[PDB]
């Protein structure tokens, strides 16, 4: 049953959480190829495991940018939560370790690339597409807030394509732990629930929010708020407004007014029923949950690969110089890492 | 068409992340 496999799910976690794993590599084992992807204080890259022959995603987190930054807690609660949880449909943490300069999170390398990049190129996915993709987020979801935590990036961005076709949610990095409410503005502009925008308290509410603008994303092509400027999407994420692509079919926009739902007592994945209340739209009558979990269900569409270390469908980053310092930088700060 | 609108305006491009 659901309620016994979340309690061993817990249980799992919570052994990990209360004790972290630490120091599980060092950098000189793995050879570093190529970037994959770039975001605020780095970098994360194709790297190959020089004993094993494994290639991995290494992030690499610059300790001096993330205190610069005020990140460092976000941080700290980024490495706990990754190398605590276990799902399929999140990116497993292999090894952790840092040196004089750097934070390093080793994680398996989902080559399918981003959901972002063949959304774009595609212009948008079908609704059985769509749907596929969401289910995989809904019982992630609820993984992840029956362990207390929130996720808080949910973006196309933050989806990887494995080579079975199915999704990896990627950076925890505005992870956390919580039991009640909480304050920080974080996210993504077009992503952003009204309450955080609004600098009220929030919850677990807010992921649910996320994954209205995941699937209208995915189904039109474009975020239901968008605009040059952050504070333009603000006010209209705010407004309480959101216009539908012709296209889309009845249940759809149904589910979808339900997500994007500005009373949090009205919105779907908040009320009593919680998950159930998703689970049990007729958007998802055809969705087989068991299925999906089990990774029984043939994906809308399997990624190119032309074999080991293949970066296609990946953009092109510039590559920059590794540098690590002979003093350690702020070491009492990373102390847990 | 408000597809249009969205390929011309200026956040086609992978988003960062507000903290
Ligand atoms: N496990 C992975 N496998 C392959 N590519 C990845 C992986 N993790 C991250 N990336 C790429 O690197 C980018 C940045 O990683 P992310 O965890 O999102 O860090 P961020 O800088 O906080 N944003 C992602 O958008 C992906 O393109
Ligand atoms: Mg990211
Ligand atoms: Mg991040």
């Amino acid at each position: 049953s659901v309620k016994e496999f979340l309690a061993k799910a817990k249980e799992d976690f919570l052994k990990k959480w209360e004790t972290p794993s630490q120091n599980t590599a060092q950098l000189d084992q793995f050879d570093r190829i190529k970037t994959l992807g770039t975001g605020s204080f780095g970098r994360v890259m194709l790297v190959k495991h020089k004993e094993s022959g494994n290639h991995y995603a290494m992030k690499i987190l610059d300790k001096q940018k993330v205190v610069k930054l005020k990140q460092i807690e976000h941080t700290l609660n980024e490495k706990r939560i990754l190398q605590a949880v276990n799902f399929p449909f999140l990116v497993k943490l292999e090894f952790s370790f840092k040196d004089n300069s750097n934070l390093y999170m080793v994680m398996e390398y989902v080559a399918g690339g981003e959901m972002f990049s063949h959304l774009r190129r595609i212009g948008r996915f079908s609704e059985p597409h769509a749907r596929f993709y969401a289910a995989q987020i809904v019982l992630t979801f609820e993984y992840l807030h029956s362990l207390d935590l929130i996720y808080r990036d949910l973006k196309p961005e933050n989806l990887l394509i494995d080579q079975q076709g199915y999704i990896q949610v990627t950076d925890f990095g505005f992870a956390k732990r919580v039991k009640g409410r909480t304050w920080t503005l974080c996210g993504t502009p077009e992503y952003l629930a009204p309450e955080i925008i609004l600098s009220k308290g929030y919850n677990k509410a807010v992921d649910w929010w996320a994954l209205g603008v995941l699937i209208y994303e995915m189904a039109a092509g474009y975020p239901p708020f968008f605009a040059d400027q952050p504070i333009q999407i603000y006010e209209k994420i705010v407004s309480g407004k959101v216009r539908f692509p012709s296209h889309f079919s009845s249940d759809l926009k149904d589910l979808l007014r339900n997500l994007l739902q500005v009373d949090l007592t009205k919105r779907f994945g908040n009320l009593k029923n919680g998950v159930n209340d998703i689970k049990n739209h007729k958007w998802f009558a055809t969705t087989d949950w068991i299925a999906i979990y089990q990774r029984k269900v043939e994906a809308p569409f399997i990624p190119k690969f032309k074999g080991p270390g293949d970066t296609s469908n990946f953009d092109d980053y510039e590559e920059e110089e590794i540098r690590v310092s002979i003093n350690e930088k702020c070491g009492k700060e990373f102390t847990e890492f | 068409t408000t597809y249009a609108d969205f390929i011309a305006s200026g956040r086609t491009g992978r988003r960062a992340s507000i903290h």
